[PDB]
RNA sequence: AGCUAGUUGGUGGGGUAAUGGCCCACCAAGGCGACGACGGGUAGCCGGUCUGAGAGGAUGGCCGGCCACAGGGGCACUGA
RNA sequence: GGAGGAAGAAGCCCUUCGGGGUGUAAACUCCUGAACCCGGGACGAAACCCCCGACGAGGGGACUGACGGUACCGGGGUAAUAGCGCCGGCCAACUCCGUGCCAGCAGCCGCGGUAAUACGGAGGGCGCGAGCGUUACCCGGAUUCACUGGGCGUAAAGGGCGUGUAGGCGGCCUGGGGCGUCCCAUGUGAAAGACCACGGCUCAACCGUGGGGGAGCGUGGGAUACGCUCAGGCUAGACG
RNA sequence: CCUGGUCCACCCGUGACGCUGAGGCGCGAAAGCGUGGGGAGCAAACCGGAUUAGAUACCCGGGUAGUCCACGCCCUAAACGAUGCGCGCUAGGUCUCUGGGUCUCCUGGGGGCCGAAGCUAACGCGUUAAGCGCGCCGCCUGGGGAGUACGGCCGCAAGGC
RNA sequence: CCGAGGGUAGGGCCCGUGACUGGGGCGAAGUCGUAACAAGGUAGCUGUACCGGAAGGUGCGGCUGGA
C-alpha cells in the first residue's frame, strides 16, 4: 500500500537504470512532479511527461545514462549512480540552513522540501532556508 | 508568560476540579523521530462549568491545592470523547499486565 | 617503469600424500605519482618470482587517479565484499593517513592529503581491491557535468 | 532494529568485569602470607612456580605470584600485592610487589630492576 | 637535557650526514667520511628493509636529533603547528627554526647548534636590548639578536665571528657582521629551509 | 507491577513574609501507574573536565554557582 | 658543559684469528662558567588621615611591606649529578656465555627438552631523560549496543501458527489553521576554562586584555512545500 | 448434513474504511497426565534365544502401558524454507495445478526447476529474492557454565515459560 | 495534642554462615567401555517416554543438517 510513495519513486528510478531503460512510470503526484522537476533541471533525467494507464495518471520519466564503453561489460556509466532517501516516514529528518549537507563535495545534490518550495542544497543555502531533507542524489 | 497548555478532560469526578490530559510532541534526543508523550494536570474549576471530554486551555495558575497548580483557561471544543476512550482503554489495558 | 612498492608476501600451502607443498603470494602497487596507480597479485613457486609477477599484472591493470591540489576530488565509500574503505579528502598539508595497504597504494597514487578508514574485513588483499575500485570510481567537476549535458 | 524499536528498547551499554578485585580499586593492596607453596603450570608448560596465599587487609584471600629467581617469604610475611594474573597458573591473579615489606629484592640481579625491586649497585 | 654524549654516531645511524660539530664534520673525518654505517657491533651487516614504522620513526628522529632537542619539546612544537592554522609540515619547521638557540646558530655566532645553546644560556647572546638565556626562546619577526658588550671581547665568539665575515646567510635573515648583531626578518618558507628530512613522514609518525 | 488514609479534591478554620493537605475538623471518593507508578541499588547537581573524526562514552577533585550537612536525632528561641 | 683530538690508548666484547666494536668517546689542548664568594636591592603602596577649598568636586603633603636582603641588577668564580625502560613478532634495537620444560619470562600468539636474537649475565643497540617503568581506573582503537554506523537461510540471531489491544506507520486533489518544520529580530545563555588575536613576567607553564562564537529556552514577526489537525472531493489500496 | 478459508469473471456498491502489532485471547505434531470406554496389529518397559570379552543393545521368539475413542489437561519440537508480515519496483526459459477469454493464443492465482540484473564470506538466492526500497513486530552481541540457579507465573504431575 | 526515641509483638528484603548434599570448571600421561565424526560399522539429530555402570538403548512422531 506504499508507505512513502517517494522512496518508492526514488527506487523505481534507481531500479530502472540498473538495467538501463527508456523510461519508467512512477504513479503521479504534484510532489513527485516537483521532485522530478529537479532531477531534470539538474541533468539527472531527460525529463518527464504526464501519461495514463487506464485512467490512472502516472509520470513517464526518461532516464539519462553515459556513453557506451570499451572492454568487457561495455555498459554505460550512470547519470544517476546513487540515490537514497533521507528524512524517512519512520523518522523524519529536518535541518536548519546551517545544518544543510554538502553532498559528494559539490558533485551532488540534496533535494529537500521547505516552506518556500522544493529547493536544493545550493538553492536552499542561497535562498537561506532549511526543511525536510528529502533525499540525496548523484 | 504564565505558561499555557491545551488538552482533554479525562476525569470530572472531583469537587470543583478536572483532570486535563496533555499531549506533547518532540524530536528524540538521539534517534530523531518525533515522539509523543503526555502528562495529566489537575485543573481548578470553581464553577464545575467544565464537563467530560472538553478540549481546553490551561494556565500556569497560583497554587490552589497540593498537586493542583493550573486553572482552566477557556474552552476549545466540547465533545471529544474519542480521546477519552484512548485514555480509558490504555488504562484498562493495565489489568492484563499484572499477575 | 614506475614506483613499485610491495604490499605483502605470504606462504600458502596445500596437502598431498607425503607432505605439504608451498607457494608464495604478492600484492604489489605501482606508481609514477602523477595519478597513475596499479595493483597486482602474484603467486609463484618462489618468493622472487611472485613479486616479479606482481609488478607485471600491476603494470597491466592501472587507473587514472584524478588528483587535485595533491589530494582527491570527492569522498567515497567502497565495499569489496566484506572489506569497506573510506576515502575523504584533506586540506593541503595533512598527510596520508591510512593502513599499510590503503596508504602504500595512495602514496604512489600521488596523494598526500586524504583521511581514510578500513571497515569490515581488514583483509589486506580485499582492502587492496577496495582501495582501487574506490579510486576508479572517482569523478571531477569536469567528467561529472560531462555526463549532465543534454 | 527499526527506529521506533530503538526509541522503545534503546541500546544496551556494555559494562565490564573488573579482572581484579584488589578492592576499592586500589593500585595495590597490603596483605600477609598465609601459605607459601609452589604450584605447577598448565597446558604445554612445566615448572614449579613460587606462589603465596595472601590474607588481604580486606578480609579476602588470594593466591599471588612470586616474581624473579629465589625469594624469602614465610607463613607470616607482610607483603604488597600488585595484581596481574599469570596465564599459566589457574588461580593466580595478583603479583607480589617485590621489595616492599618482608618481600626481599632479587639477590644478584643487574638487568631490569624496577621490576624485581633490586636496588642499583656499585661498580667500585 | 640536550642529548650530551657521542654525536658523530647519529651522524652515523641516521645515515644522512649531519653537522652536530660545525668544523670537524667538515674534515675528511666526520667518522662519517670514514664509516658511512650505523654504530654498534653490527653496523657492517646486511641491512633488513625498514618497517613502514622504522622509516617514519627515523625521519622524525633525524629531524629531532638535528636541533638537539627533547622529544617532549619537539612534540609540544609539532602539536602547536597542528593547532596553528596552515600546512603543519612547514610551520613545525618555522617554529623549529624560530628557536633562539637556533637563530643564533643560523646567524653564524656559533659553530655547532650545541655550542650555540651554551652561548645563549650563558647570556653571551642577547636580543632587542635585554639578554636572554632561553634556548627555547621563540624569536619573532623583526628582532635584534645582538651579542653582549661583555661578549664581544671573547676568543671564541671572535673566531666563530671570524670566517663569518662576508659569508652569505639565509634569506629570512640579515647580518651586520661589523656590529656582530644579526636580525630575524621573516618566518622562512619551506624551500628557504634545506635539510635531509621529509617533513611529511614526521607529520605521519605522529598520526600513529 | 501494581501504589496510595492526609491518601486526591472541596467547604471552613489554623498557620506564615506568602501560596498550598503545610496543619486541623467536616464533606466527597478520589489521586498515581508499562510514557514504568511502588520498591530496591548507586549518586550531591551544574559551569566544566578527560577521551573521541565527530556523534558519543566517562567524569564532577581544584576554581565558580546552587543544594545538603556540623558526633547521631529532635526542637524551638532571639532575629531583617 | 662547548670547540679541537688517532685510520683510532688501554680495558672489555665479538672474531672466518686478517680483523670488527664501544668511538671522538676517553685521554689530552684550549674558552664558557650551574654553583657557590662580595657589594647594590624593588614593583606589590596609595588610599584612609592632615592644610587650603566646603569635611564635597578639585590641589598638596605625610605614614605603611609579611614574603625579604628574596627576586632582580653588577663583579668576581670552580667543569660541575644520570637514570629507567626495552631489543622473538605486534614494535626500533643482536651477538656471545650460562642454563637445559630446570631456573624462569609472560598483554596477547608463545619461549625454555644442550648449539635460545623470547630465561639469566655480558658487550652492543633502540627509546625517553630528572625521570623511566609498573599497578589501578576513564575514553580510544571497539563499525564489539551500530543515531552518525551492524546485523539474523547454514556463523549469535525470525516469535511453532493465527487473531487482535495499545502504540508505530498512512493513497490522489482542493482549501482553512499553522502544532511540528523553516527564516528574521530581541531577551537569555554570569564569570573561570576552551578557541582566535594582543600583549605581562628573560621564554614557557602560568597570567591580564580584547574579540568571536554556544546549542538550548522565553518573546515578536513571517513562510506553508513536507508532517499534523479540521473541512470538501476522488477511486489506483482495502472491503462489499 | 453443518462450516472455514480461497481464486476467477462482470466494474455494480462503499470511499482509504489501510499496514503492522508489545501485552491479551485462540490454535498448536508426538510423547505424556486425569476419568471412562476400547484393544486386533504394532510396541518403550519387561522375559527369554542368539551374538559378544561382556551385550542392561543392534537380529529372533514373547509382551504391559501406549497406540483408538469421549471429555479435560499438558504447550514442546530439526513446530524447518532452520528464511516474520504487508506493499511497490527490477530478463526470460521451461512443466504443473486450477480459474476466465471473438481459445495454435492471451491473461489471473498457486506449486517446482534453470537462470538477467543484483545480493552473497562462500554455498547459494534470484517476480515464491537471500535483489532494489518503505512500514511495523520479533530476535542476536565470543565458547563452556546453561535454558542451569534463584525468584516469578503456569501445570495434577512430568515439566513449561 | 503531637513529639526524638525506648519497649512489646508480627511481617518483608538483603548479606554472611552451616553437618551434609547436587551438579559445574580446571587439572602434561588413572579405570571401564565406543556413543558421535567415513553406511562410524545399527544413518544422525530430535521433542517426549521408559530403561541401563557409563557413554547410551528402545518406543512414538518429526527434520535431512543422511541415504
Ligand atoms: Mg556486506
Ligand atoms: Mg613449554
Ligand atoms: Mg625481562
Ligand atoms: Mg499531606
Ligand atoms: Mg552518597
Ligand atoms: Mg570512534
Ligand atoms: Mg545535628
Ligand atoms: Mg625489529
Ligand atoms: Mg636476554
Ligand atoms: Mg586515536
Ligand atoms: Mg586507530
Ligand atoms: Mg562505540
Ligand atoms: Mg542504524
Ligand atoms: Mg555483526
Ligand atoms: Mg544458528
Ligand atoms: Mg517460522
Ligand atoms: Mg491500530
Ligand atoms: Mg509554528
Ligand atoms: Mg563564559
Ligand atoms: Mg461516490
Ligand atoms: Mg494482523
Ligand atoms: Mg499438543
Ligand atoms: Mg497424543
Ligand atoms: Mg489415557
Ligand atoms: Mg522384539
Ligand atoms: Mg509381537
Ligand atoms: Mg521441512
Ligand atoms: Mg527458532
Ligand atoms: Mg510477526
Ligand atoms: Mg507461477
Ligand atoms: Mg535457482
Ligand atoms: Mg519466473
Ligand atoms: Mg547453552
Ligand atoms: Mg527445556
Ligand atoms: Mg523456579
Ligand atoms: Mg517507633
Ligand atoms: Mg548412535
Ligand atoms: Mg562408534
Ligand atoms: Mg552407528
Ligand atoms: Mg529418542
Ligand atoms: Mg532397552
Ligand atoms: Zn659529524
Amino acid at each position: 500500500m506504499l508507505t512513502d510513495p517517494i522512496a518508492d519513486m526514488l527506487t523505481r528510478i534507481r531500479n530502472a537504470t540498473r538495467v538501463y531503460k527508456e523510461s519508467t512510470d512512477v504513479p503521479a503526484s504534484r510532489f513527485k512532479e516537483e521532485i522530478l522537476r529537479i532531477l531534470a533541471r539538474e541533468g539527472f533525467i531527460k525529463g518527464y511527461e504526464r501519461v495514463d494507464v487506464d485512467g490512472k495518471p502516472y509520470l513517464r520519466v526518461y532516464l539519462k545514462y553515459g556513453p557506451r564503453r570499451q572492454g568487457p561489460d561495455p555498459r554505460p556509466e550512470q547519470v544517476i549512480h546513487h540515490i537514497r532517501r533521507i528524512s524517512k516516514p519512520g523518522r523524519r529528518v529536518y535541518v536548519g540552513v546551517k545544518e544543510i549537507p554538502r553532498v559528494r563535495r559539490g558533485l551532488g545534490i540534496a533535494i529537500l522540501s521547505t516552506s518556500k518550495g522544493v529547493l536544493t542544497d545550493r538553492e536552499a543555502r542561497k535562498l537561506g532556508v532549511g526543511g525536510e531533507l528529502i533525499c540525496e542524489v548523484w | 508568560p504564565k505558561k499555557v497548555l491545551t488538552g482533554v478532560v479525562v476525569s470530572d469526578k472531583m469537587q470543583k476540579t478536572v483532570t486535563v490530559l496533555v499531549e506533547r510532541q518532540f524530536p528524540h534526543p538521539l534517534y530523531g523521530k518525533v515522539i509523543k508523550r503526555s502528562k495529566k494536570y489537575l485543573a481548578h474549576d470553581p464553577e464545575e462549568k467544565y464537563k467530560l471530554g472538553d478540549v481546553v486551555e490551561i494556565i500556569e495558575s497560583r497554587p490552589i491545592s497540593k498537586r493542583k497548580r493550573f486553572r482552566v483557561l477557556r474552552l476549545v471544543e466540547s465533545g471529544r470523547m474519542d480521546l477519552v476512550e484512548k485514555y480509558l482503554i490504555r488504562r484498562q489495558n493495565y489489568e492484563s499486565l499484572s499477575k | 617503469d614506475f614506483e613499485e612498492k610491495m604490499i605483502l608476501i605470504r606462504r600458502t600451502a596445500r596437502m598431498q600424500a607425503g607432505g605439504r607443498r608451498f607457494r608464495f603470494g604478492a600484492l604489489v602497487v605501482v606508481g609514477d605519482r602523477q595519478g597513475r596507480v596499479g595493483l597486482g597479485f602474484g603467486k609463484a613457486p618462489e618468493v622472487p618470482l611472485a613479486v616479479q609477477k606482481a609488478g607485471y599484472y600491476a603494470r597491466r591493470n592501472m587507473v587514472e587517479v584524478p588528483l587535485q591540489n595533491g589530494t582527491i576530488p570527492h569522498e567515497i565509500e567502497v565495499e569489496f565484499g566484506a572489506s569497506k574503505i573510506v576515502l575523504k579528502p584533506a586540506a593541503p598539508g595533512t598527510g596520508v593517513i591510512a593502513g599499510a595497504v590503503p596508504r602504500a597504494i595512495l602514496e604512489l597514487a600521488g596523494v598526500t592529503d586524504i583521511l581514510t578508514k578500513e571497515l569490515g574485513s581488514r583483509n589486506p588483499i580485499n582492502i587492496a581491491y577496495a582501495t582501487m575500485e574506490a579510486l576508479r570510481q572517482l569523478r571531477t567537476k569536469a567528467d561529472v557535468e560531462r555526463l549532465r549535458k543534454g | 532494529p527499526t527506529i521506533n524499536q530503538l526509541v522503545r528498547k534503546g541500546r544496551e551499554k556494555v559494562r565490564k568485569k573488573s579482572k581484579v578485585p584488589a578492592l576499592k580499586g586500589a593500585p595495590f593492596r597490603r596483605g600477609v602470607c598465609t601459605v607459601v607453596r609452589t604450584v605447577t603450570p598448565k597446558k604445554p608448560n612445566s615448572a614449579l612456580r613460587k606462589v603465596a596465599k595472601v590474607r588481604l587487609t580486606s578480609g579476602y584471600e588470594v593466591t599471588a605470584y612470586i616474581p624473579g629467581e629465589g625469594h624469602n617469604l614465610q607463613e607470616h610475611s607482610v607483603v604488597l600485592i600488585r595484581g596481574g594474573r599469570v596465564k599459566d597458573l589457574p588461580g593466580v591473579r595478583y603479583h607480589i610487589v617485590r621489595g616492599v615489606y618482608d618481600a626481599a629484592g632479587v639477590k644478584d640481579r643487574k638487568k631490569s630492576r624496577s621490576k624485581y625491586g633490586t636496588k642499583k649497585p656499585k661498580e667500585a | 637535557g640536550r642529548y650530551i654524549g657521542p654525536v658523530c654516531r647519529l651522524c652515523r645511524r641516521e645515515g644522512v650526514k649531519l653537522y652536530l660539530k660545525g668544523e670537524r664534520c667538515y674534515s675528511p673525518k666526520c667518522a662519517m667520511e670514514r664509516r658511512p654505517y650505523p654504530p654498534g657491533q653490527h653496523g657492517q651487516k646486511r641491512a633488513r628493509r625498514p618497517s613502514d614504522y622504522a622509516v617514519r620513526l627515523r625521519e622524525k628522529q633525524k629531524l629531532r636529533r638535528i636541533y638537539g632537542i627533547s622529544e617532549r619539546q619537539f612534540r609540544n612544537l609539532f602539536e602547536e603547528a597542528s593547532k596553528k592554522k596552515g600546512v603543519t609540515g612547514s610551520v613545525f619547521l618555522g617554529l623549529l627554526e624560530s628557536r633562539l638557540d637556533n637563530v643564533v646558530y643560523r646567524l653564524g655566532f656559533a659553530v655547532s647548534r650545541r655550542q650555540a645553546r651554551q652561548l645563549v644560556r650563558h647570556g653571551h647572546i642577547t636580543v632587542n636590548g635585554r639578554r636572554v638565556d632561553l634556548p627555547s626562546y621563540r624569536v619573532r619577526p623583526g628582532d635584534e639578536i645582538a651579542v653582549a658588550e661583555k661578549s664581544r671581547n671573547l676568543e671564541l665568539i671572535r673566531q666563530n665571528l671570524e670566517a663569518m665575515k662576508g659569508r652569505k646567510v639565509g634569506p629570512w635573515l640579515s647580518l651586520d657582521v661589523e656590529g656582530m648583531k644579526g636580525k630575524f626578518l621573516r618566518l622562512p618558507d619551506r624551500e628557504d629551509l634545506a635539510l635531509p628530512v621529509n617533513e611529511q613522514l614526521v607529520i605521519e609518525f605522529y598520526s600513529r
